[PDB]
């Protein structure tokens, strides 16, 4: 059996009193993401922020939104694709000439619901730092590119939007949208590859597709000193988050059927 | 009340004794269950038995029950000494609600007596730094669990001013109440002598002082 | 009333074994994914068998509740009737019991092959 | 299974009302019956009524139907089979006979023809009904005194001679020592006022390196005391034994 | 009376913490966008029409979602299953020069 | 005693035939080496399922021992019980009702449907 927890308020780890059987999980679609995790499943009531060990710096969180934030993405030049013959039955797909301007990747949010949902992650996060405290966000450390940059694919090749914008904040105890920059690769090493790599061919035409942000996987700042200003700031790098964060629902069990147990009874001679 | 127990039973040690638990066919006894209580006087109580005979959790055998068809009953056996205190029963059903009894207490005996332990304590310097005066007379370890608490002035009895109780079960099985009085505090250099009489059945205690301090 | 396959969970003893068709219902029917569905289908008959396996070395091929000739010792549990059948559950009670559940069981092995030794007899005489 | 705690003691003037809550633990909340039984003085012990946690059923006596409401919390788990739950009891007017002591207990099994008969206690919750006000505890010392001056023995305790209403704790050192853990009653004075005291068995040899502080408070309403006994004693024979 | 017997039980509701390989579901309109192109929507059986999960009431469960395996399961299906669809596409191995 | 799986191998058949319950017991539960699992795996639970085929298809779903309503005939073995189940083993005994074994099974499966045909009979005048 799976067992599935049904309560509205779970954080992922202990006792749960809603409770439920089930054959098949939900359709739990593979987004491999970085930074911002997209099209997932909403929470129901609050912004949950759920983590294995909060106090500890060096574990991320994993926030999952109550309401979806919707972000467009796009790739405005019209591309073009040629073939080339390798020969035999080996053929190159070549990028060929670009139709019309030469512009830049990127995508867009609303500011106004970014920090609407900025504000709900807040609210949660001083339930874990006090009441009186200041939570900033800010931009990644450093890093590969992988991971410093909210990566996606979108048409069928690979997007690498600069997260600066977002995470760019300040929280106190008490109409256009957010333009992002991209980047855009093909020769992608996704998975912490080593010996082998994928060319992802070249998508003729325009590209674009919009999407919702079901959640993030943030990071906070081990320097401390007990101060009410502890920042935050994307992480990602291993990518059983994004399937831990969709699984947290779930759990597999073993069925033993055979009770044995008295009752006043002898079987017959 | 409606539903009538015993007023009091008695039993040696290592003895047996049963006690009713009869009522009217309103409350009891037919198409009804019964249950048991030991009820300590100022501690809480605790269930031997249910459904008339069905036995509770860390119950000794020695327990039992039986519903005829127009009274309850309960009996114990190898009596042990902690099991003289007040037990109660009560009328119920499932979908209804309890209804407790008169009241019934036991009275084991067969049990070797005790000699008091007697320790009084007069007023402290600060407690007349008000002013307020009085004695503490307390008596402790005895059975039977019942004292007289009498006192004199100049060969005759003390007509005011008098707060006596009545004893209680201890920790040991044993039984101690208190005493005290209130004098004048002009009264100590001024009057001689004062006993604080506690008649035992076994022998006589007490523990006279005279105001010289 | 039908509750659902593990409905009564968190019901009495008694209460769950009322239920007890449904758990014993949904235990069997219901390339890289190939492989997958493979060592799942066989693994559920493995696992199927070895119950059938235990109730047939046993003399409980009917099945559901059967009663045996291996009394109850005390030490197992020693929890009035009461009190487990109208009390307490079954994913409780099991943890109870799981510490002698393999010596319990090989009580009966040999309980019931002492049946046919002598069942064997009584026809033979008869 | 599991330990039931519940409040504290409280006077309240007559024609008013009363909360009185009780605390869970060890035990599956939802799983059993919460009853609420007193021991008042007149009509003995009396069964008021009961709430199941899980469906919220309440049974009450007619003697406590227009009179009475129980109330019931919500269940925290601690794991599979435990949880930490609580339930209360308001009575909506209070007489001269509710003066008198107060029980939580939950049921038996949680199927079967005795459900909710109580099985597991709770410490008792008391209630005095009186116009009186509250008067605070006037703590002295006891001047130490001898049982036997041959067996080698001594005695020494604290005093609270005059104050309403009851109860009052006995502690000894932020509960360290539990030696000779003795104590008696309290009698009532003729105009309508408690009085106790408690007395602990000790030898006479040590005298310094004993520490007297009986932590001992009264709260009905909110009081605390500490206090300390000299050494100055009363009877000869005590001083023939040093 | 007084002695008891042990009398044994088919089908008791319980079950015990495990490990174990599960399976693939998806849906029909995934088989409908065809194409070719789906990884391993092909061999992966359906899902059900009627969906039916059952609620246990009564029941606590101790959830931990940092020690689970159908996501480290899942994490490894999600690598192989794509792992498998580069082996007939084209090696680029001239393109480096 | 308790000798172990097949200790009974070179013990008379009457001896033997009291250990038949540890036999039947350990005949269950118990990527180039996956593949032998595999085909190890499944050959255990066909190999196995086909006794029960047999027993079932005979009245003997008990089991171990199970009379029947063929009668022996003596131009299979034709010795004394005691030379039989005092004396020899079913290592050797095997060898002798062996060149008939399948013919002795088609007595047996049409015995039982004709009980069952029959017993219908009965509960239906009954
Ligand atoms: C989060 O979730 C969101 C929501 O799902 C995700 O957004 C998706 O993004 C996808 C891209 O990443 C996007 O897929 C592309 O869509 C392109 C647009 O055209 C499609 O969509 C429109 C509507 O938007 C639809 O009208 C089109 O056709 C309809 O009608 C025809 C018949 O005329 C049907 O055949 C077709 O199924 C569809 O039916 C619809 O209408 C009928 C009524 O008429 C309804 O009854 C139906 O129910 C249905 O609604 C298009 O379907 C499209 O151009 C892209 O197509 C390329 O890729 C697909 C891959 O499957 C391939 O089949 C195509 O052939 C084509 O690839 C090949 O051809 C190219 C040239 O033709 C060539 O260059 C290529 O190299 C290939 O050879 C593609 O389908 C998707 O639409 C949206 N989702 C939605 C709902 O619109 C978002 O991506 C997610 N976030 C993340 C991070 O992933
Ligand atoms: C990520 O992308 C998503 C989408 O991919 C973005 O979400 C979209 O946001 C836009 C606005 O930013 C939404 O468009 C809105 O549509 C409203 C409804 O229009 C329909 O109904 C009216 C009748 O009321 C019809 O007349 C319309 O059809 C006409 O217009 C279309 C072109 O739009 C023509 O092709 C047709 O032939 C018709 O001529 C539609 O069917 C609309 O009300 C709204 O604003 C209009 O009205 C205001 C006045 O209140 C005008 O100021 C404004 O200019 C619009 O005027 C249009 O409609 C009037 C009639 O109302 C016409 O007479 C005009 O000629 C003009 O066409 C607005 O247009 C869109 O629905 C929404 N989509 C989704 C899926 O959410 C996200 O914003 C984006 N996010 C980020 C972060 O990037
Ligand atoms: C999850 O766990 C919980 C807790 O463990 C568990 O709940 C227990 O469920 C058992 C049943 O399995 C309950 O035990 C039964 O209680 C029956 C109650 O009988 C009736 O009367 C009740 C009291 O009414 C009095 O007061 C009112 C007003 O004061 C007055 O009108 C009445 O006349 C009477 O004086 C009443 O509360 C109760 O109400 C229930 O049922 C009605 C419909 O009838 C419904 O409307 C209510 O909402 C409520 O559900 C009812 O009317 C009792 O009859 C029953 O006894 C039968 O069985 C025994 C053997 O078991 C037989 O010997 C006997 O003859 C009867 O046939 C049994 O005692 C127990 O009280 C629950 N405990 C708690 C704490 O809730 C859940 O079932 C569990 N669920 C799962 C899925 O596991
Ligand atoms: C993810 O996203 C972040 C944020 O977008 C990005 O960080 C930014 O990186 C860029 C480099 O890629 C940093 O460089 C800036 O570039 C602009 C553009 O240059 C134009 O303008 C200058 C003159 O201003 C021309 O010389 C030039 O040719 C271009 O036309 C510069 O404008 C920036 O310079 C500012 O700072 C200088 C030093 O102080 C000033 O001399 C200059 O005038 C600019 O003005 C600033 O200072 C003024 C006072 O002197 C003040 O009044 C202004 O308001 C302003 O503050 C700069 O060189 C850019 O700084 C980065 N942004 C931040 C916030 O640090 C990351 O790089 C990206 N991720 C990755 C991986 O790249
Ligand atoms: C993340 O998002 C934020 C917005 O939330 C965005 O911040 C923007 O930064 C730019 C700078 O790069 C802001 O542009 C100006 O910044 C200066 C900084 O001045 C400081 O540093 C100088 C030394 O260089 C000090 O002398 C000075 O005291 C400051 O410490 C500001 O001074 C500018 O604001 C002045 O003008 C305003 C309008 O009149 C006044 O209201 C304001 O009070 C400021 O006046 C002060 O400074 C004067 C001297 O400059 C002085 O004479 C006055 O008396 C007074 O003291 C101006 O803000 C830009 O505004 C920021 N955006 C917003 C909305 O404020 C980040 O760029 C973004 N990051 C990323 C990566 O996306
Ligand atoms: C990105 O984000 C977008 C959103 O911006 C996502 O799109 C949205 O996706 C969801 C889920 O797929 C779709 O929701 C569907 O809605 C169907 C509604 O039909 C049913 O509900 C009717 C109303 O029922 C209400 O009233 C009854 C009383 O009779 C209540 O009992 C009931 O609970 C309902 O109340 C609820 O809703 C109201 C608001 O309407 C609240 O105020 C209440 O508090 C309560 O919560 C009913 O009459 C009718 O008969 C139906 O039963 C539903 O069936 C279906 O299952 C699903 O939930 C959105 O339609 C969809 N919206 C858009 C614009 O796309 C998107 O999925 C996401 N991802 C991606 C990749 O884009
Ligand atoms: C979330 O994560 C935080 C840490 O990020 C955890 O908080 C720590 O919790 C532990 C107890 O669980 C606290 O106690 C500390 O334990 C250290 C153990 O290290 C010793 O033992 C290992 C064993 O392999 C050795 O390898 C190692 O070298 C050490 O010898 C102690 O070292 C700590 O200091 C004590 O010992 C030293 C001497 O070694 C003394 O000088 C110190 O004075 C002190 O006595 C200490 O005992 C630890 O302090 C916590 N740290 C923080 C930052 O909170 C959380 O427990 C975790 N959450 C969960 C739910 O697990
Ligand atoms: C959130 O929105 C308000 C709207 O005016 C804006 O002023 C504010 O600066 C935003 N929050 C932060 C932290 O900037
Ligand atoms: C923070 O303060 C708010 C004030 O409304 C309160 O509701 C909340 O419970 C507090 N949280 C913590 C963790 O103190
Ligand atoms: C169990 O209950 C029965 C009910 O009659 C009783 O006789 C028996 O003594 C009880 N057993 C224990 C151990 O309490
Ligand atoms: C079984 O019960 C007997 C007495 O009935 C006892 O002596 C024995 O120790 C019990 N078995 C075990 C394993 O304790
Ligand atoms: C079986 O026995 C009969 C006589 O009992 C004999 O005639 C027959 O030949 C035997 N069967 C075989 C196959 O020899």
């Amino acid at each position: 059996a799976i067992l599935k927890c049904k309560d509205k308020k779970f954080n992922g780890t202990g006792p749960c009193p809603s409770v439920s059987t089930v054959q098949c999980t939900h359709g739990i679609k593979p987004v491999v993401s970085t930074q911002l995790l997209l099209n997932g499943s909403l929470a129901e009531e609050e912004v949950m922020i759920r983590s294995e060990n909060i106090t500890n710096n060096a574990k991320n969180i994993l926030v999952q939104f109550n309401t979806p934030v919707q972000i467009n993405c796009t790739r405005p030049n019209n591309n073009t694709r040629k073939s080339i013959r390798i020969g035999p039955g080996q053929a190159f797909y070549a990028t060929g000439d670009i139709i019309g301007d030469i512009r830049q990747a990127h995508c867009n949010v609303s500011k106004a619901t970014w920090n609407e949902t900025l504000g709900k992650v807040v609210k949660q996060l001083r339930k874990h730092f006090g009441n009186n405290t200041i939570i900033r966000f800010a931009n990644s450390s450093g890093g590969d590119l992988e991971v410093t940059t909210h990566s996606f694919n979108c048409g069928g090749e690979f997007f690498y939007c600069n997260t600066s914008g977002l995470f760019n904040s300040t929280w106190i105890s008490n109409n256009d949208s957010i333009t992002l920059p991209c980047r855009i690769k093909q020769i992608i090493n996704m998975w912490q590859r080593i010996g082998q790599a994928m060319y992802a061919p070249p998508i003729q035409g325009v590209i674009r597709c919009v999407s919702n942000i079901t959640g993030l996987i943030l990071t906070r700042d081990g320097g401390s000193t007990n101060s009410t200003t502890e920042t935050f700031r994307p992480g990602g790098g291993d990518m059983r988050d994004n399937w831990r964060s969709e699984l947290y629902k779930y759990k597999v069990v073993k069925i033993e059927p055979l009770g044995v147990a008295p009752t006043r009874c002898k079987r017959r001679v | 009340s409606v539903l009538t127990q015993s007023a009091s039973v008695s039993g040696s040690l290592g003895q047996s004794v049963t006690i009713s638990c009869t009522g009217p066919n309103s409350v009891c006894c037919s198409h009804k269950s019964i249950s048991w209580y030991q009820w300590p006087p100022g501690r809480a109580p605790t269930l031997i038995i249910y459904e008339d005979n069905e036995r509770a959790p860390g119950i000794s055998p020695r327990f039992s029950g039986y519903k005829s068809y127009w009274s309850a009953y309960l009996t114990i056996s190898d009596l042990r000494p902690e099991d003289e205190t007040t037990y109660y029963c009560c009328s119920y059903t499932h979908n209804s609600g309890c209804v407790f009894g008169t009241g019934t207490k036991v009275s084991v005996l067969g049990q070797s007596k005790a000699n008091p332990s007697v320790t009084l304590f007069p007023p402290s310097s600060e407690e007349l730094q008000a002013n307020k005066a009085t004695l503490v007379c307390l008596i402790s370890d005895f059975y039977p669990g019942a004292v007289t608490v009498a006192w004199k002035a100049d060969s005759s009895p003390v007509k005011a001013g008098v707060e006596t109780t009545t004893p209680s079960k201890q920790s040991n099985n044993k039984y101690a109440a208190s005493s005290y009085l209130s004098l004048t505090p002009e009264q100590w250099k001024s009057h001689r002598s004062y006993s604080c009489q506690v008649t035992h059945e076994g022998s006589t205690v007490e523990k006279t002082v005279a105001p010289t301090e | 009333v039908f509750l659902g396959f593990l409905g009564a969970a968190g019901s009495t003893m008694g209460a769950a074994s009322m239920t007890l068709t449904v758990q014993a219902r949904n235990l069997l029917s219901g390339t890289v994914w190939g492989i997958k569905q493979l060592q799942a289908r066989v693994l559920a008959v493995e696992r199927y068998l070895r119950d059938q396996q235990l109730l047939g070395i046993w003399g409980c091929s009917g099945k559901l509740i059967c009663c045996t000739n291996v009394p109850w010792n005390s030490s197992w549990s020693n929890r009035n009737l009461s009190e487990i059948w109208d009390n307490m559950t079954w994913l409780q009670w099991d943890k109870e019991i799981s510490n002698y559940t393999q010596i319990i069981y090989g009580l009966l092995e040999e309980s019931q092959n002492q049946q046919e030794k002598n069942e064997q007899d009584l026809l033979a005489l008869d | 299974q599991g330990q039931l705690v519940q409040s504290g003691a409280e006077l309240k003037k007559p024609g008013a009302s009363v909360k009185i809550s009780c605390k869970t633990s060890g035990y599956r909340f939802n799983f059993y019956h919460i009853n609420w039984i007193r021991q008042t003085a007149g009509r003995g012990p009396e069964w008021m009524g009961w709430i199941s946690p899980y469906s919220g059923d309440k049974n009450l006596a007619p003697a406590f139907q227009d009179r009475v409401i129980m109330t019931t919390d919500t269940e925290v788990p601690v794991t599979s089979f435990t949880s930490t739950g609580a339930a209360y009891m308001e009575i909506r007017n209070l007489k001269f006979d509710d003066t008198g002591t107060y029980f939580c207990a939950k049921g038996l099994l949680r199927d079967g023809s005795s459900t909710w008969l109580p099985y597991l206690w709770g410490q008792g919750t008391l209630l005095t009904v009186s116009s009186a006000s509250t008067k605070g505890p006037s703590v002295f010392p006891l001047a130490p005194s001898s049982k036997s001056t041959s067996g080698g023995t001594a005695a020494l305790g604290c005093l609270v001679k005059d104050y309403f209403p009851e109860p009052v704790t006995v502690s000894w050192n932020s509960g360290a020592l539990t030696s000779g853990v003795h104590t008696f009653p309290a009698v009532l004075q003729s105009s309508g006022l408690y009085s106790l005291s408690s007395v602990v068995t000790v030898p006479s040899s040590s005298l310094g390196t004993q520490t007297y502080i009986c932590n001992v408070n009264h709260k009905p309403s909110n009081t605390k005391v500490d206090k300390r006994v000299e050494p100055k004693s009363c009877d000869k024979g005590l001083e023939v034994l040093f | 009376a007084e002695n008891l017997w042990v009398t044994v039980y088919y089908g008791v509701p319980v079950w015990k913490d495990a490990e174990t390989t599960l399976f693939c579901a998806s849906d029909a309109k995934a088989y409908e966008t065809e194409k070719h192109n789906v990884w391993a929507t092909h061999a992966c059986v359906p899902t059900d029409p009627n969906p039916q999960e059952i609620h246990l009431e009564n029941v606590t469960e101790e959830f931990n979602m940092w020690k689970n395996n159908m996501v480290e399961q899942m994490h490894t299906d999600i690598i192989s299953l794509w792992d498998q669809s580069l082996k007939p596409c084209v090696k680029l191995t001239p393109l480096c020069v």
